[PDB]
């Protein structure tokens, strides 16, 4: 037995009798150079076989005649194989490649003969940000040390003072947040709407449920502000003068813009 | 000079693809862009290449751009085939092909349109169309350019279909003769590609609230096939073209004909290249939003009382009930639906389902809700059907085939679904809901078709007690006529009174005469129905 | 390829002298059983070509049908060199083909493969019958130039007929159900079947083609003139109505060998719940199956559970079904709401716009073979529950309807969840009355699986410590190491056997095992079935019938299958009779409590 059921060479050697043809026929059939991912060819060549076969068998191929192929595995991390002929086959070629492949099979036979058809090793290539949480606030009414007089009233004397400042303060962050909408709005109209009498109301509800559906919504009455701040920062092009209800805009003629965009 | 036109458009568009679109290095991706799309391109098997529409505006000034947008389907051919010039030389791909197909699809495009703003001006134009899919049609393999076969000379000829009618050349070019008998087809040598077709309809928002919403059919070719879902909201991007339909007869009349031959008559129809549709991801959300909204969101996330700034501020009209409109600001706050392990799955959202006395403004917060609420639908129920509430069947004539209609509660995924007056529904359509509740996936096999569809839709209701108003005198359980399963689903309960006092129904009158006196719109909440909009859209994405 | 000629000279040097081992030519066998058997249909063993001429098999992506029509006129031509009778037997012969390796699913196909060779699995989801298809308009009816007395715009009409038929059966072919990702409809894909192949195959049951992919349009326009209706059709040549490593089934067996196989599979059968063993154990046991049976003699009886969950609300059974469909093999998920009997049975129809007759297998069909899950019973018409009532008894659907005549097959088990009317149990009254479905149906099932929530101060405590605990597991190459193997850490949290081995269990089992019994028992257990008579007849109205007994083996089986025994044996056959002696007894009303002792005889 530990003499000859090592001569089990038939059941590995047929292996590579089909495996290049499956390999060629992919190779046949796909113009993207073949990659082969073993998850796919591995069962196609199981089922040529209908025996169980896993990358090991590969791996003995690679141990009896290891120069037949490249064996390197992907970026992905997955072990890939393909052919080293430079055009599709010529079928003598790979006839006279299965023979000297059982011939390589019968040196090794003899040289052998313990060993039980081994596998070689693989060549193996060498290889905080506003996230505006508040975990921590929420924890109990920790808030008992300080045990103060009357003075937080002084506290609230200036609370007051701010309360000016605040409000303001609240409200230039309006003068900074429609800035940045409107950073994209003088390419929103000008780049698909060259219509020339558009009105204020129709432009207004094309902006909401524009990209404004998207991340970063937006209000209507917040749309008309965009409009009226693009005029005012651009009289030039920009006219805009009402009838009776709803302001008429301007006719376009697309300048270049964040050369004014720069005034916030 | 229009030839040159398009040259000058093929010049330009092969050297902005050419040079780097994209600035960054060393902190986003390489300075050359689309080169790289192309390596990523020709190792895989994609065969179309997008490329994002801002960058061709910050190409030549928009100009490129601009008349890219205005005037498309001229250069559609145009420019694919200036594609080639460039991607012969760096990527060999073509020639290994053997196949000289790209789809250049376009996206983020500036400005959406609703479907009614569609004209017959933007004939031939490119444009983006946001709504919601429906009665998707099956693929179908459609010729692209075709191979006919001469009668006597039996040579080749590359021939090129419109999607109009069978074309055909007239003489052979075969220069051996120059018959015009019919030359046979090949299919074989005819590069096919196939298309699916789905009915778009308007959403919600857009529609003013009391109008039926106008529809469309668009078209998906190239591989943008199968990526729409009945009732998923995408926002399509491509040319709007028009296709002749014989079958349009009578009642418009006037219409001409071809004599100095046959009726041409013709129907809008958008053909779609790109479909998207979306809708710890706050490391996307965030670094998307601009540095200048950031400031924004912080101020109304690190004020300590916006729990309760925004939960008194959700019915601004509505006169307190601080138990429901909390009930409701939740609901707009899903849960996690995060699966199990890779056993089962299991629900993340969220059913609050009002029960009230009469005149307790339990329908205000619905027809608010459905208005505020993004993706919503707001539904009678008794009006309605079972079938028409979870999906419908219905039959097809493009192929002869039975189909899905998305339905209230498919295209209401991802959004709050109210309904009315569950009482007066008959169990008949009481029933077609449950798997929407806690299997969240819709399961239907009728007509041959067997699928299912998942509704990860949260869901509401106003229904009102057994007696119209229920007696206090009598218990809770023989009070609200509704079985043990649907009445455990629903993972709120708000069985809401209406009873008497003096400083309370005073205070009551005062706001409701106030809300009359329009001059005394002192409504105005902390938070205005907007912000809170942008606020949600934020805190969507904490899975704590 | 014009010079073919030669290369078909070349591909005939394989066509009869070829031998192996010992002789035996594959095709001196096959011509010979032609001559005897008059088929008309040539085999190909892909297997032994592709040893023989690497071009020829390579052959097969070019021009692969004309390769194939030039070879099977001169296999014809060789049959008829060693019978000359046989060209004058049939009119032509076309060869079929073994097998690829080329395991394309249904969700993979591309403009690639189209027109080449695809070998691809799923299920017939529904068939036509034989058309004369069409196939100087010679099959065009599209193409007219001026072949018309008043051409211009006066019509000419040709007729349908006088022209060449071809046996011609459209089948639709769908994904196999279950390994469709939810959501997503499945594919359909027209395969065409031609005269060998003509009704070889059935809707329900799992095939194989390993026809080209052709790119093919159908004549009804019904779109525009110059248009036909072009669909990616399958042409059939050869179809198969129908493995893993060797130490997989070793170490699988090393685990199967312990003693607690059969309660560690039931703590790992569902995932994610608390409580419910008796529940777990009748899921992993009609889940498992048990070896059929049929019987000429009086009636095929089959050995397929059937377990109706006997639900109530807040007790996870649903999710227990849902596992079901992930885990199982043909699971048919469908609900009591679109239930349209037409539906979950198999129907037959005329198509409006091909005026075609088709029959449409139905859930039961679409199911065959595995195990169909419904839910809501007693929310669906009672027609349905007729039609359902109809398949179980049979376990099959026949059908002999208007212009149609056959009899599908639909062994598949049925789980079925419930909801008691009205509300929840009303007390220990009886299951009949606790329910509206009818006691022929009733009967048909074999298990109950009666679940019952009640209020408790500490098992509820326990139980929400373990849905918390769910709900908080639930939420490069070496990120998805550590990721794989932290999802396996999970899956060891839920200490039993991990799941993918769980469902190459099920796999392994319902292939391989068959178990059955020995004489000894069976007469004691028959006893035993005499002594539950007795303690029925004193509880008055019962349905005790040979059902109940059969239930019992058709249990043991599948409980041996869990132990891989091939024979029952005790323990597994005590475990059996106590499932279904306590399943009824929660059936029953107050007399359960002396029930406990009254059929306590058992245990
Ligand atoms: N708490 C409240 N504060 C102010 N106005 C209210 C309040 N409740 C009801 N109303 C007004 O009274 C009208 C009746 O409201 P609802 O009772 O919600 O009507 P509804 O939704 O049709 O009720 P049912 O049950 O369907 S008949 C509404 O138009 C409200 O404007
Ligand atoms: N042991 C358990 N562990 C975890 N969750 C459980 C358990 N038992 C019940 N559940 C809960 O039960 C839910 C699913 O129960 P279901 O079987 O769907 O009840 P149900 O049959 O749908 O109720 P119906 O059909 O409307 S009467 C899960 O989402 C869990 O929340």
């Amino acid at each position: 037995s530990i003499l000859r059921l090592q001569d089990a060479m038939k059941f590995v050697k047929e292996l590579f009798t089909v495996c290049e043809t499956v390999l060629s026929l992919n190779a046949l059939s796909r113009s993207t150079g073949v990659p082969p991912e073993l998850h796919v060819l591995l069962p196609q060549i199981s089922s040529m076989m209908k025996r169980k076969i896993v990358q090991d068998d590969i791996l003995k191929l690679l141990t009896i005649w290891s120069d037949a192929y490249v064996v390197e595995l992907n970026s992905r991390g997955e072990l890939t194989m393909n052919l080293p002929k430079r055009d599709n086959l010529t079928t003598l070629t790979n006839k006279s490649r299965t023979l000297a492949f059982v011939e390589r099979a019968e040196s090794w036979y003899q040289q052998v003969i313990s060993s039980n058809s081994k596998t070689v090793l693989s060549s193996k290539v060498q290889t905080n940000s506003r996230y505006l949480a508040n975990s921590k606030e929420n924890f109990m009414y920790k808030e008992k040390m300080p045990d103060s007089q009357a003075n937080l009233m002084d506290r609230l004397r200036e609370r007051e003072r701010r309360s000016a400042a605040l409000l303001s303060q609240r409200q230039k962050r309006y003068q900074q947040f429609l800035a940045m909408k409107m950073t994209q709005v003088f390419d929103i109209l000008f780049s698909l709407t060259r219509g020339q009498p558009y009105t204020e109301t129709y432009l207004s509800s094309l902006i909401v449920d524009s990209l404004q559906d998207s991340n970063n919504p937006i209000g209507t009455k917040e749309a008309s502000e965009i409009l009226a701040g693009l005029q005012g920062i651009l009289p030039m092009d920009i006219s805009v003068h009402q009838v009776d209800g709803g302001l008429k805009v301007y006719r376009w003629n697309s300048l270049d813009k964040n050369r004014f965009s720069k005034l916030l | 000079v229009d030839d040159v036109t398009g040259e000058k458009v093929r010049e330009a568009f092969e050297q902005f693809l050419e040079d780097f679109s994209v600035q960054s290095t060393d902190t986003g991706e390489v300075e050359k862009v689309y080169r790289a799309q192309i390596e990523f391109m020709k190792i895989y098997d994609l065969n179309t290449i997008y490329i994002d529409y801002q960058h061709l505006s910050m190409r030549e000034n928009g100009a490129l751009a601009m008349a890219i947008s205005e005037q498309y389907y001229r250069f559609l051919p145009f420019l694919q085939k200036g594609l080639r010039r460039v991607v012969r030389k760096y990527a060999p791909e073509l020639l290994n092909t053997s196949e000289r197909v790209f789809q250049i699809s376009f996206f983020n495009l500036p400005t959406v349109h609703r479907i009614r703003d569609i004209r017959s001006e933007k004939i031939g134009s490119l444009l983006s169309i946001s709504g919601t899919v429906t009665r998707t049609s099956e693929v179908r393999p459609e010729l692209y350019k075709a191979s006919f076969t001469c009668d006597m000379c039996r040579a080749i000829v590359d021939n090129v279909e419109q999607s109009f009618k069978y074309t055909e050349p007239t003489f052979c070019p075969n220069p051996s003769c120059e018959n015009r008998a019919f030359w046979t087809l090949n299919v074989t040598r005819s590069r096919f590609l196939d298309w699916q077709k789905v009915r778009i309809q308007e959403n919600a928002n857009e529609i003013p609230t009391g109008s039926m919403p106008r529809t469309l059919d668009v078209i998906l070719r190239g591989d943008s096939v199968e990526r729409a879902k009945p009732g998923d909201r995408c926002k399509f991007t491509g040319v709007e073209i028009v296709v002749p339909d014989v079958t349009q007869l009578g009642l418009p009349g006037v219409k001409p004909s071809s004599t100095l031959v046959r009726d041409l008559t013709y129907k809008i129809s958008f053909l779609a290249c790109h479909v998207i549709s979306i809708g710890r991801d706050q490391e996307v959300f965030l670094n998307s939003l601009s540095s200048d909204e950031i400031n924004e969101l912080k101020e109304m996330v690190k004020d300590e009382h916006i729990y309760d700034k925004l939960v008194r501020s959700i019915a601004p009209a509505v006169f307190g009930h601080e138990a429901v409109k909390k009930g409701i600001l939740l609901q707009m706050l899903g849960g996690v639906h995060k699966s199990t392990v890779e056993g089962i799955k299991l629900r993340g959202d969220i059913n609050i389902c009002v029960v009230g006395d009469p005149s307790t403004s339990k329908s205000q917060f619905l027809k608010y809700v459905v208005g505020f609420a993004p993706r919503s639908v707001y539904t009678s129920g008794k009006a309605s059907s079972a079938a028409g509430l979870t999906a419908a069947v219905v039959r097809d004539e493009e192929g002869g085939d039975y189909t899905i209609e998305a339905g209230a509660l498919m295209l209401a995924d991802n959004g709050i679904c109210c309904i009315d007056e569950f009482d007066k529904m008959d169990i008949s359509d009481q029933v077609a809901i449950h798997e929407a509740m806690e299997q969240q996936t819709i399961s239907i096999a009728k007509a041959g078709i067997h699928a299912t569809l998942n509704a990860r839709t949260s869901i509401l209701a106003a229904a009102n007690p057994v007696g119209g108003r229920y007696n206090r005198k009598l218990s809770l359980r023989g009070n609200l006529n509704m079985t043990a399963p649907i009445m455990s689903r629903f993972d709120l309960f708000f069985v809401i009174l209406d009873d008497c006092n003096e400083k309370i129904d005073t205070e009551l009158a005062s706001h409701i005469v106030d809300l009359h006196m329009k001059r005394d719109e002192a409504i105005e909440p902390p938070f205005s129905a907007e912000q809170l909009r942008r606020y949600i859209k934020y805190a969507r994405t904490f899975k704590p | 390829p014009n010079v073919s000629r030669t290369i078909a000279r070349e591909l005939k040097s394989f066509l009869l002298e070829y031998t192996d081992e010992t002789g035996r030519s594959v095709y001196g066998a096959r011509i010979r059983t032609l001559g005897e058997m008059n088929s008309e249909s040539l085999e190909v063993n892909y297997r032994h070509l592709a040893e023989s001429k690497a071009i020829l098999a390579l052959f097969l992506a070019k021009c692969p049908e004309e390769m194939l029509k030039i070879f099977d006129l001169v296999a014809m031509e060789a049959t008829e060199l060693h019978y000359p009778d046989y060209a004058r037997i049939h009119s032509e012969i076309h060869v079929r083909i073994s097998d690829f390796p080329t395991i394309y699913s249904l969700r993979e196909l591309r403009e690639s493969n189209l027109s080449s060779l695809v070998r691809v699995t799923g299920v017939v989801t529904r068939r036509t019958g034989v058309f004369p298809q069409l196939k100087q308009d010679s099959n065009e009816e599209i193409r007219i130039s001026f072949c018309t007395n008043c051409k211009s715009k006066g019509p000419f009409r040709v007729n349908g007929e006088k022209t060449v038929y071809r046996n011609y059966q459209r089948v639709t072919l769908q994904e196999a159900p279950g390994t469709v990702p939810p959501g997503r409809l499945p594919r359909h894909r027209e395969v065409i079947l031609l005269a060998d192949l003509v009704d070889v195959s059935k809707p329900g049951e799992e095939v194989e083609v390993t026809g080209i992919y052709k790119n093919n349009y159908d004549g009804n326009l019904n779109a525009k003139n110059g248009f036909p209706v072009f669909a990616t059709i399958i042409e059939a040549n050869s179809i198969k109505r129908r493995s893993w490593t060797e130490e997989e089934e070793r170490e699988f067996r090393k685990i199967s060998r312990d003693r607690g196989i059969i309660d560690k599979i039931i703590s790992s059968m569902a995932p994610s719940i608390y409580g419910h063993r008796d529940i777990k154990t009748a899921v992993a046991c009609s889940l498992f199956g048990g070896v059929p049976k049929n019987v000429n003699g009086k009636h095929s009886i089959r050995g397929d559970i059937n377990v109706l969950l006997l639900g109530d609300p807040g007790t996870a059974k649903s999710q227990i079904l849902k596992y079901v469909e992930k885990t199982a093999h043909r699971a048919v998920f469908a609900t009591g709401q679109g239930a349209s009997a037409v539906g979950l049975t198999a129907s037959v129809r005329k198509d409006p716009i091909t005026k075609e007759w088709t029959l449409e297998g139905g859930a039961l069909v679409l199911a065959d073979k595995g195990v169909c899950l419904i839910d809501e019973f007693d929310k669906m018409n009672d027609q349905d529950r007729t039609s359902i009532h109809e398949a179980m008894e049979q376990q099959s659907i026949s059908i002999s309807k208007a212009g149609i005549v056959t009899t599908l097959q639909a062994r598949c088990s049925i789980i079925a969840a419930a909801n008691p009317n009205g509300g929840r149990y009303n007390s220990t009254l009886p299951l009949a009355q606790n329910v509206s479905l009818t006691e022929p149906i009733l009967s048909r099932f074999d298990i109950l699986c009666v679940v019952r929530d009640l209020v408790d101060e500490e098992a509820d405590e326990r139980l929400a410590t373990f849905v918390v605990d769910s709900h908080v597991r639930s939420h490069q190459l070496n990120a998805r190491q550590r990721r794989l193997q932290r999802q396996r850490k999970k899956e060891e949290e839920i200490s039993p056997i991990p799941q993918e081995l769980l469902m190459k269990y099920i796999h392994y089992a319902r292939t391989k095992i068959y178990p059955k019994l020995h004489q000894m028992d069976m007469d004691k257990v028959s006893r035993v079935y005499a002594d539950l008579r007795r303690e029925s007849i004193s509880t008055g109205s019962f349905p005790i019938t040979v059902r109940h007994l059969e239930s019992i083996l058709r249990i043991a089986e599948s409980f041996a299958k869990m132990r891989l025994s091939e024979f029952v044996s005790s323990y597994d056959l005590d475990r059996a009779i106590k499932v279904v002696v306590d399943s009824f007894v929660d059936a029953q009303k107050v007399s359960v409590r002396r029930q406990l002792r009254r059929s306590f005889a058992i245990y």
